[PDB]
């Protein structure tokens, strides 16, 4: 895991354990967001597997039990550009790297581990994704931003 | 230190130092208190003085008073730590919000800390004005 | 929205959902709940009940992608439950035609449909099967194009159970080919009035592609309905000697008398009218009518052997132009029951010879000596059938269907092998019809079943036991297709035969007379020199033996053409449109060989894919290896796919059976993840984005928290208190 990366876990653990009342313990319901800060993006299915919880209060955790949750959420699969490009192609009848807003919305909110309607309008606005006159968007661009990061 | 703050301190020490002997004694405090509002009990007066190593000349006076008002941030520095939760920049915090922050976040307050704090707080229309309250708590 | 296509054009967890056996529906839509070795516990989607089912009794299903599919060969799963579901789906919606490979399926509508109009025929002309909805016209239209371009004879064997649609569809084919002559169409009314026989009619074509002649062949006319029937032009009356009452003659009032929607009055007139147009001299057509009326009379002759009158036995001799004396004579003491049964032997033999003669004659009218190129035959006969009790009649039908099977197989063998040749797949391999031959031989070969029976008839001594023993004597243990009767209203069984579409327990009682007849060779002499000119010809100068030569004729014929099989199905036993009985339908599936077509398919490659459409659908299964025929070479390579479960191809990929269903599994299960991973990526981006605002606030809160606790404790300071007090 590298000492430096354990120090990093430490760093972040604090910012969190503090906000849900500083006491050297973090709500297991945040274990996701914690690791999401250290780069990684596990899947909800992923997080619960190691210890995460559906609600706050349910339970809190020390840094001692935290180390392995992150050891865990590391060996979990992440998606490449190829993969995101592949899957998105299966919704393109034209084949020219397009899609409509409405449909893209459907893919995100309706298929796979759904995404609230808020996170969607969110990332849309963040990445500043824009549609043309016909109301379509180049899914290639979008995937690239999301992949980029909030600060590129 | 500061001047104007001193000018008062002295004139004060004067009104407090009744037996006009340039020193503050258990009788000095008890004396003036009663001439105004209820005064402290012996125990209060005792430990109230024990707070000053030796005799209370206008020096050990200004000393303990200055060591009280020491370790404080600006009215600007605080008004910002506040606007740090005032996204829209409205110069007001929604009461349920602030109460929530202080109550169970960071260094959780307690019900008393909570009551003592809001007994004064300027909340009217659901919104708790942190400007007016930053002043009240400061200058 | 076109009126012409109203009843012609079509309007899930791959691991939970499956097909589980049912008693009412044949198969039920189930969703698995829990495994337990072999005991799977599923939930019925319909009633929502629960039950267990052997694991090896579960069948795989098809995704909503193939709802009411027009061609079933294009379905992922072709199992008795996917097929029955597709048909029944279409059927209850008006669509009664469906393809499945090279086979067309017709489900009896039991109601009139506006799909045969001239409007509709216009649209099917010269259309290629994939171009337009499934229809019988398409099958006919295509056979035409093939005969033309390929320059060879075509042929349609329309099969199915009794009451399925064999006849109706045969007629629509001719009516079709005729629309894109008058006597031809007119041969049906007379043959239908008189007929319970197999029909093969060839329609010849000339150098300009027009009808230039036609002939008819018939097979095994019954014969039994004449005198027995299970429950359910006045001028001529004196010529036939009949009293216009049908319920008067035993031989025709056993079962029914009248027939909802058949006017015997008008049909008689039209039948008479048709004899004229056919060019039948008045004597000829009165010879017919009399011989048939005789049968009625032949059955009025009472007895005691000695006679019990003579009135009715004369009318008979009269109409057949022979001496009533010389008759009853050669009938009671050939040179009480042996007689009444030879009476029937005569009736039957006349009518057959009759019905037989009738056909020969209608072919006369038709063999125009014009110039013939190629032809298009149409076969309307009997397919496999297993009843409670099976005898000689069935063995004959079954033996027939067996040789037909080899044909249907063969065509597929030929056909299949073209693909692997076209594509470049490697599988010389051996032919297929090859299984089957054991049964064919058991029945037809030199010492076969029939040959034994045939040599057993020529002996007057023989009986049902020397025949039965002489059989085991030859094949018991010397041929595995021949097996002692097994276990079950299943009437007697003396042996069993393992037919392509079923195991049949045959009762050989009475097989000796069935095969050899018994009219007084005496009366055949009387009639041999009768006065009536027709009767004289009918008796001028065994079943199995005739049928042998017969079947071989039809086969060498069929093997010189291009086959098209049409399977008819009787959706139900109650004759009502749109209702399906699953049990009945299902039954056909086996013995109908749609199930045989699937089998033969599963032994090779069923599902075929053009790399262009394959790459597009299965790239998402190894995208970290894709920089159309090589891309797939990669994907399927990446997946570390067994070289067995698939094959090369020039333009297309060949996946063994089931495999494609399983790729849609992955191939799907894979696309979901990726979608999640990009949602995870979106979840992680939004989180990390809001990482700053959480540090600043962490400080901005510590200010307020520590700086209020100060102003709080400063107010709880006596000094300050008292100070504040002095203030003024
Ligand atoms: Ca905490």
């Amino acid at each position: 895991l590298s000492q430096d990366e354990i120090d990093d876990l430490k760093d972040v653990f604090e910012l969190f354990d503090f906000w849900d009342g500083r006491d050297g313990a973090v709500d297991a319901f945040k274990l996701g967001d914690v690791c999401r800060c250290l780069g990684i993006n596990p899947r909800n299915e992923d997080v619960f597997a190691v210890g995460g919880t559906h609600k706050m209060g349910e339970k809190s955790l020390p840094f001692e039990e935290f180390l392995p949750a992150y050891e865990g959420l590391m060996d979990c699969e992440q998606g490449t550009f190829a993969d995101y490009m592949e899957a998105f192609k299966t919704f393109d009848r034209e084949g020219q790297g397009f899609i409509s807003g409405a449909e893209l919305r459907h893919v995100l909110t309706a298929l796979g581990e759904r995404l609230s309607d808020e996170d969607v309008d969110e990332i849309i606005k963040l990445t500043d994704l824009q549609e043309d006159l016909e109301g379509n968007v180049k899914y290639e661009d979008f995937v690239k931003k999301v992949m980029a990061g909030p600060y590129p | 230190l500061p001047q104007k703050q001193i000018q008062e301190m002295k004139e004060a020490f004067s009104m407090i130092d009744v037996d006009r002997d340039g020193f503050v004694s258990k009788e000095d405090i008890k004396a003036i208190s009663e001439q105004l509002g209820r005064a402290p009990d012996d125990k209060e007066l005792t430990a109230m003085l024990k707070e000053a190593p030796g005799p209370l000349n206008f020096t050990m006076f200004l000393s303990i008073f200055s060591d009280k008002l020491s370790g404080t941030d600006s009215e600007e520095t605080i008004r910002n730590a506040f606007a740090m939760f005032d996204e829209q920049e409205t110069k007001k915090l929604n009461i349920e919000y602030i109460k929530d922050l202080l109550e169970n976040m960071g260094d959780n307050f307690n019900k008393d800390e909570m009551r003592m704090t809001f007994k004064e707080a300027p909340v009217e229309g659901g919104k708790f004005d942190y400007v007016k309250f930053t002043a009240m708590i400061k200058g | 929205s076109d009126p012409d296509f109203q009843y012609l054009a079509v309007d899930f967890d791959g691991k939970k959902n499956c097909w589980v056996p049912d008693e009412k529906e044949g198969f039920a839509s189930a969703e698995i709940q829990s495994s337990k070795g072999d005991e799977i516990t599923v939930k019925i989607v319909a009633d929502s009940s629960t039950r267990t089912v052997k694991k090896d009794d579960i069948q795989s299903m098809n995704p909503p992608k193939f709802e009411k599919l027009e061609d079933m060969a294009n379905m992922t799963y072709l199992n008795e439950a996917s097929v029955l579901y597709n048909l029944r789906s279409r059927y209850t919606s008006g669509l009664i035609y469906t393809y499945s490979g090279l086979f067309c399926i017709a489900v009896n509508p039991y109601r009139r449909l506006p799909i045969y109009t001239d409007s509709v025929i216009a649209k099917y002309r010269g259309k290629r099967k994939t171009e337009i909805p499934p229809h019988l016209f398409s099958v006919a239209d295509n056979a035409y194009q093939n005969m033309v371009t390929d320059r060879e004879n075509q042929s349609c064997l329309i099969t199915g159970e009794s009451g399925a649609g064999k006849t109706e569809n045969t007629k629509k084919v001719i009516m079709y080919l005729a629309k894109v002559e008058d006597q031809i169409i007119q041969a049906n009314p007379v043959l239908e009035a008189y007929g319970r026989f197999g029909k093969f009619i060839r329609i010849h074509f000339g150098p300009t592609g027009k009808i230039a002649g036609a002939d008819i062949e018939t097979y095994l006319l019954e014969k039994s309905r004449v005198t027995y029937q299970q429950s359910a032009i006045p001028e001529l009356n004196d010529v036939m000697l009949v009293t216009p009452d049908s319920g008067l003659y035993s031989f025709i009032n056993q079962g029914c008398l009248t027939v909802d929607n058949i006017d015997d009055v008008e049909e008689f007139k039209l039948c008479d009218e048709a004899f004229d147009i056919l060019g039948f001299t008045k004597e000829e057509k009165q010879s017919m009518f009399k011989c048939t009326a005789s049968i009625l009379h032949m059955g009025e002759m009472k007895f005691k052997a000695e006679s019990d009158g003579t009135a009715e036995a004369e009318k008979v001799a009269f109409l057949c132009g022979i001496n009533a004396g010389d008759l009853l004579k050669a009938l009671l003491k050939p040179k009480m029951n042996q007689v009444v049964n030879s009476v029937g032997a005569l009736a039957k033999s006349l009518y057959d010879r009759m019905f037989n003669w009738l056909v020969r004659r209608v072919n006369k009218t038709l063999d125009t000596k014009a110039k013939r190129n190629y032809y298009i035959g149409v076969l309307d006969i009997a397919g496999f059938e297993i009843f409670d009790f099976n005898s000689f009649e069935q063995l004959c039908i079954n033996y027939t269907n067996e040789r037909l099977q080899q044909f249907f197989n063969h065509h597929m063998f030929i056909l299949e092998q073209e693909e692997y040749k076209k594509e470049g797949i490697a599988w010389e391999f051996i032919d297929f019809g090859m299984d089957l031959q054991m049964c064919i031989d058991l029945i037809e070969k030199p010492m076969g079943i029939l040959s034994i029976l045939e040599e057993e008839c020529m002996f007057p001594k023989a009986d049902d036991k020397s025949f039965q023993d002489k059989l085991y004597q030859n094949h018991m243990g010397k041929n595995r297709m021949f097996t002692k009767p097994g276990k079950p209203n299943q009437g007697p069984a003396h042996f069993e035969l393992h037919h392509y579409a079923g195991n049949v327990p045959y009762s050989i009682t009475g097989w000796l007379e069935k095969n050899k007849d018994p009219i007084n060779e005496n009366v055949v002499a009387l009639l041999g020199a009768s006065k009536e000119p027709l009767v004289a010809e009918l008796f001028k100068a065994t079943i199995s033996a005739v049928h042998r030569e017969s079947l071989n004729k039809l086969m060498k014929n069929l093997y010189s053409t291009h086959p098209h099989f049409v399977r008819c199905i009787i959706p139900n036993e109650l004759k009502q449109p749109g209702l399906v009985d699953a049990e009945l339908v299902l039954h056909q599936l086996q013995c109908n060989g749609v199930l045989e077509g699937i089998r033969i398919c599963r032994k090779g490659f069923p599902s075929r894919l053009i790399y262009s459409e394959f790459k597009q659908r299965y790239s998402i299964l190894a995208p970290n290896a894709i920089p159309g025929k090589t891309v797939s070479e990669k994907i399927l390579a990446g997946l570390q796919m067994d070289p067995a479960e698939y094959r090369l191809g020039t333009t297309k990929v060949f996946f063994k059976a089931g495999v494609l269903g399983n790729l849609e599994e992955m191939r799907d299960e894979r696309l979901s993840k990726i979608i999640s991973m990009f949602q995870a990526h979106i979840r992680g981006y939004l989180i990390r984005k809001a990482y700053k605002k959480l540090q600043d606030q962490r400080i901005g809160l510590s200010v307020i928290q520590r700086n209020i606790r100060k102003w709080l404790v400063l107010r709880n300071w006596q000094w300050w208190k008292l100070y504040s007090k002095v203030k003024p």
